[PDB]
RNA sequence: GACGGCUGGGAAGGCCCCGGCGGGGAAGGUGGCCCGGGGGCCCCGGGUGUUACAGCCCCGCCCCGGCAGCAGCAGCUCGCCGAAUCCCGGGGCCGAGGGAGC
RNA sequence: GCCUAGUGGGCCACUUUUGGUAAGCAGAACUGGCGCUGCGGGAUGAACCGAACGCCGGGUUAAGGCGCCCGAUGCCGACGCUCAUCAGACCCCAGAAAAGGUGUUGGUUGAUAUAGACAGCAGGAUGGUGGCCAUGGAAGUCGGAAUCCGCUAAGGAGUGUGUAACAACUCACCUGCCGAAUCAACUAGCCCUGAAAAUGGAUGGCGCUGGAGCGUCGGGCCCAUACCCGGCCGUCGCUG
RNA sequence: GCGACGUCGCUUUUUGAUCCUUCGAUGUCGGCUCUUCCUAUCAUUGUGAAGCAGAAUUCACCAAGCGUUGGAUUGUUCAC
RNA sequence: CCUCGGUUGGCCUCGGAUAGCCGGUCCCCCGCCGGGGUCCGGUGCGGAGAGCCCUUCGUCCCGGGAAACGGGGCGGCCGGA
């Protein structure tokens, strides 16, 4: 019922703007590993963007002004934002749908990360464009967990090498199974080859 | 104008064993190893004849931003082969006009301490980028001879001595004293 | 060469609305039976008929 | 390492356009995004065709740069390339996915049933060498 | 004009009235490259006007048709003369292009104005265009497809249909 | 889904040098031959040149050569059409009026 | 034909046009608008584009659009151009010029090229002459007038560093490797410099760089009170 | 470092031009106080260029972070 | 018993590259089974999200197949910030 989103590797306006279209059509969206966004343009030029953003706030009370969101997640929550209609109660409902994260937190890292090739950084902009990336656009402008989202990343990805290593022995075992028992199944088989299941 | 195809080919010796990962190029000669990464190019490395005599650099379908990128990559490949069949040596020579530049170097070549450049109590440490081999050459006053296999490391170190050994605040043209690289060659003549 | 005979019956549609029209268009519009936008009208051609869609 | 290049006889198939699903085979190019092409055996006419619907493959035809259809199909026929393109995974894998849509509702019905025992036999030989593994490695 | 999709060529003859002075006219042919014979005839009255000193009232039109290729099934080289105004200054040019048809070899000259020179089709005048062989050609794009044996790849393959599933696991392949 | 008109009385293209017998030509130069190096005879380079161990272009009729077919069975190589035009099917909206007579 | 209210402050735009440096300035002509008027579109908006309105259903359009806000391209759309450490993004219209750029793309003109060029790497730079005239001396080597010959592949009575004057060194010019294009002057597209204001900030916003930018184009689609068909109401006409 | 004869601009810290808003009222000069903003940068940080030897001073770039005072006369802004 | 409602089978997971990937493999070379060189396949991804798993009308007789090591369910050990 949810849609996980893996964010590695997603334009932040591409995949903004398709997240905004299924929260405003009632799909729950969590969006995993928002430091993996890359922005197109040079990172000088995207870091003078959040900069320029930076110097925007109310001049008479700033802690009333706009909230400068520094981690990769709330920058991509805010994206979606400004592409979803926020004030009214449709446009809330359809933000209170979209979750964000920071890396890939434990509800979501036993579970498979949709993506979106036309959000693609390889399908979507040209391999001699220069690109930035989310994570460290947000560190250096003030994201203080960068490294300690890559520590428990790395973490992450050592176990997952080990279900990945489990899964690759199960379909072996699979194969040497189906190679056994090709003749007490060759009669089934058959079948799913007819009809185009199978090779 | 997207040119169909740009290629140059680079001679490979006997002396050296080349090795390519995708766009990554292991050069292995009698002084070591070097590996330089190119995914920032897009090109095809080609690794043809068996031994491995010729390695070939195509850019398919370029304009002229991309054309320029081959022979780059064909210069900082030949610049590894003479890194490890060779090495580089940097040669500085120290001009100094009434203060005598005194080097003095640390922790095996990788540290230079600068003394007395121009009258200043401050000394100048200068740390050497790793692998790059530093020495004061025999047989020569105020000269300094930097080795190794990197020519972008060795000369990076050159230049961190050169514009550590800066004059500031006067005029450059008539205070010319400074470390300054002097001769470009390799460790080992061929 | 063989040319055919210049074309003696024309089919107008007026494809414009009733605002801002200059009288001269106006007055050969509704001397056209054309008073709304998609009128269409069967006129016979000669001289007189040609210049007043020129007009139009 | 690049293998599949766009040359003259390459064998292509059209994913897209209106001859899709047919091998045509590679005549001459024009510019850097269209080439004249020629199916004298899969019934495409000789037409320029954009690279971006054609997908290579690897069949490589010798007809020169300007020779006519009969001598394209010639070296088709010669080489059998409706044979050799049928004998292929790519084509087979093709004709999968035919059949799977042309499935009807007692062809699906049939496919569950003989799935539903397949998945069975297998699984119950899969934990069968499972245990059959620990109980030989102690 | 507005070159609006594949630009078809038509023969347009056409002549003065015949007055008393001028029993018979002299009779003009001239290569049209418009959308359709409508457009043609009147770039024909254009081009007419601007030459000779002919209207449509004192003229006629006695031929209009499209002239079909001789060759569309063979690839060849195209050599356009050109008259263009820029925003300051009118410009003769000469290029090159590679087609099957002398229709598609204009349309795709003025499509390139547009592009490279940001010129539309009411400020290009076709001068002439011919079928021009491959050792006379002088423009390096259009040459470097000279070649019996040529032989390139396509390097990266971007994937269009990217919306077939709009959500799906697999990251994409571009190498084939 | 089917029919027809027109055009350069379509243009190209298909089959029977695989149209026959001749005459030539040159290249985005095929065989060969020469040079050069890269492999285990083969391939890629460079040169020469006119058919050969590929092809292309220009009595071409030896009754517009003879046949198919024809704005072409995909449900696409490029049109304008329909007194030279009809059939069939599906989806949506609506049912105003209320003594027509025989 | 009679009676007659209201009005007799106007304003805006294409084109023409007077005064003024100019003005969202003052004054005219023509026509159309706004005022008197909603509606679709230009984010926003008296006047711009489309179109003018009874109350509704179906269909279709105009001008505009179709990443998401936000209906519509979620087309396997076409061909190019373009990277901005100040990108650009649609009449009115909402900000820029002269000048400049070996950024990059095209084009024009002329040479200098397989009677083998252009770099790059070397080699020669000769005698007449160490030139009359000036200047102490200048000898190609401060200056002005002389600017010819021959052996020639070539060398100007010499482009520069030389010296009190020389000696030296260097350049043109001509040869070796080399093997396919090269040099110059312009011109036009996009981009950049030029380009500096005060609350924080506006292609409408988010954002967008195999465009969601720019130019030239194709299919399709979106919907206005506009058009067609149908209902219902009224008004007018048929002196029905 | 300048720059004549000419020419292209910017800005609204000058005065004008105009009369769009306000005449059933928007309190009209200065100074004191206090906060913030701009950069066309005087100083300080980092720099480049000088007819920059040093010192001093010019010209230029990133740059507005932090400073830019005490007084006599004048109501003065300005001035000295 | 009120009331709030939505919904109408799940996917239990490599890292990622994109001018490259994926899976097996020892005769190897290194490490605490993990990694790389070699070899073999696959690649318009079929060790496929153009996918995979489950798949239900129910019960009664008797037979064949598959199962027998199985199906259902009480006492222990591992597995997680
Ligand atoms: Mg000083
Ligand atoms: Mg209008
Ligand atoms: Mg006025
Ligand atoms: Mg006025
Ligand atoms: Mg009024
Ligand atoms: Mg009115
Ligand atoms: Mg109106
Ligand atoms: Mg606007
Ligand atoms: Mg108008
Ligand atoms: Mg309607
Ligand atoms: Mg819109
Ligand atoms: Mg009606
Ligand atoms: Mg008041
Ligand atoms: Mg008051
Ligand atoms: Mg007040
Ligand atoms: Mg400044």
């Amino acid at each position: 019922q949810v849609l996980v989103l893996d964010g590695r590797g997603h334009l932040l306006g591409r995949l903004a703007a398709i997240v905004a279209k299924q929260v405003l059509l009632g799909r729950k969206v969590v969006v995993v590993r928002c430091e993996g966004i890359n922005i197109s343009g040079n990172f000088y030029r995207n870091k003078l963007k959040y900069l320029a953003f930076l110097r925007k706030r109310m001049n008479t009370n700033p802690s009333r002004g706009p909230y400068h969101f520094r981690a990769p997640s709330r920058i991509f929550w805010r994206t979606v934002r400004g592409m979803l209609p926020h004030k009214t109660k449709r446009g809330q409902a359809a933000l209170d749908r979209l979750k964000v994260f920071d890396g890939i937190p434990p509800p979501y890292d036993k579970k498979k990360r949709m993506v979106v090739p036309a959000a693609l950084k390889v399908v979507r902009l040209k391999p001699t464009r220069k690109f930035a990336y989310l994570g460290r656009l947000a560190h250096e402008v003030g994201w203080k967990y960068q490294a300690v989202t890559a520590t428990l990343e790395e973490k992450r990805k050592e176990k997952a090498k080990i279900h990945y290593r489990k899964k690759k022995q199960l379909m072996r075992l699979r194969k040497q199974a189906e190679k056994n028992v090709e003749k007490k199944i060759s009669k089934f088989t058959d079948v799913l080859k007819t009809h185009g299941l199978l090779v | 104008m997207k040119t169909i195809l740009s290629n140059q080919t680079v001679d490979i010796p006997e002396n050296v064993d080349i090795s390519l990962k995708g766009r990554t190029v292991i050069v292995k000669g009698p002084r070591g190893t070097l590996r330089r990464d190119f995914n920032h190019i897009n090109v095809e490395l080609s690794l043809l004849g068996k031994k491995k005599k010729r390695l070939r650099v195509d850019k398919w379908w370029g304009n002229r931003k991309e054309l320029a990128t081959v022979r780059t990559i064909c210069s900082h490949v030949q610049n590894m082969i003479k890194g490890v069949t060779l090495g580089f040596r940097y040669k500085m020579r120290s001009v100094y006009a009434h203060f005598p530049i005194n080097v003095v170097i640390q922790e095996n070549g990788s540290l230079v301490e600068i003394r007395n450049f121009l009258g200043e109590k401050y000394i100048r440490r200068v740390r050497m980028r790793p692998g790059v081999a530093c020495s004061v050459s025999q047989a020569q006053k105020d000269e300094l001879v930097l080795e190794g296999n990197d020519i972008e490391l060795v000369s990076n170190s050159a230049a961190l001595i050169q514009q550590a050994t800066t004059v500031k605040n006067k005029d450059i043209r008539k205070f010319l004293d400074g470390i300054y690289v002097s001769e470009k060659g390799t460790v080992q003549q061929a | 060469f063989y040319v055919p005979a210049e074309p003696k019956l024309a089919f107008v549609i007026r494809i414009r609305g009733i605002n801002g029209v200059s009288p001269k268009v106006r007055k050969v519009l509704q001397l056209l039976r054309l008073r709304q936008i998609f009128n269409g009208t069967f006129v016979k051609l000669n001289k007189a008929s040609i210049n007043m869609l020129r007009i139009v | 390492v690049f293998r599949r290049f766009v040359e003259v006889g390459r064998v292509a198939y059209v994913s897209f356009g209106p001859h899709a699903g047919k091998l045509v085979a590679i005549v001459d190019v024009i510019d850097q995004n269209r080439a004249l092409v020629d199916g004298p055996c899969t019934r495409v006419r000789r037409q320029a065709m954009p690279f971006k619907c054609m997908q290579l493959t690897d069949f490589i035809l010798k007809f020169p740069h300007s020779a006519r259809q009969k001598y394209v199909r010639k070296a088709w026929e010669k080489a059998d390339i409706n044979t050799k393109w049928a004998a292929t995974r790519w084509a087979k894998k093709i004709e999968a996915r035919e059949r799977k849509a042309k499935m009807t509702d007692f062809d699906r019905y049939k496919v569950m049933k003989a799935k539903k025992m397949r998945n069975r036999i297998i699984k119950n030989e899969v934990k069968k060498l499972q245990r059959a593994a620990l109980l030989k490695a102690s | 004009m507005k070159a609006s999709g594949t630009l078809r060529e038509y023969k347009v003859v056409g002549r003065c009235l015949p007055t008393p002075k001028c029993r018979t006219p002299p009779l003009y042919r001239m290569r049209i490259f418009a959308p359709n014979h409508v457009v043609a005839k009147s770039r024909f009255w254009y081009f007419v006007s601007q030459l000779k000193k002919m209207k449509k009232s004192s003229g006629e039109i006695v031929y209009c048709g499209q002239v079909f290729e001789k060759s569309p099934l063979r690839v060849k080289n195209f050599g356009i003369w050109l008259r263009y105004d820029s925003r300051s200054g009118t410009h003769n040019m000469y290029r090159e292009y590679r087609d099957l048809t002398t229709a598609g070899a204009v349309t795709q000259c003025y499509r390139d104005m547009g592009a490279r020179h940001r010129a539309r089709a009411h400020s290009i005048q076709i001068m002439k265009v011919e079928e021009i062989a491959a050792s006379k050609c002088r423009r390096p794009a259009v040459k470097q497809f000279h070649d019996s044996k040529i032989k390139f790849p396509l390097p990266h393959r971007v994937l269009r249909r990217q919306h077939k599933p709009r959500f799906t696991t697999k990251r994409p392949n571009t190498f084939f």
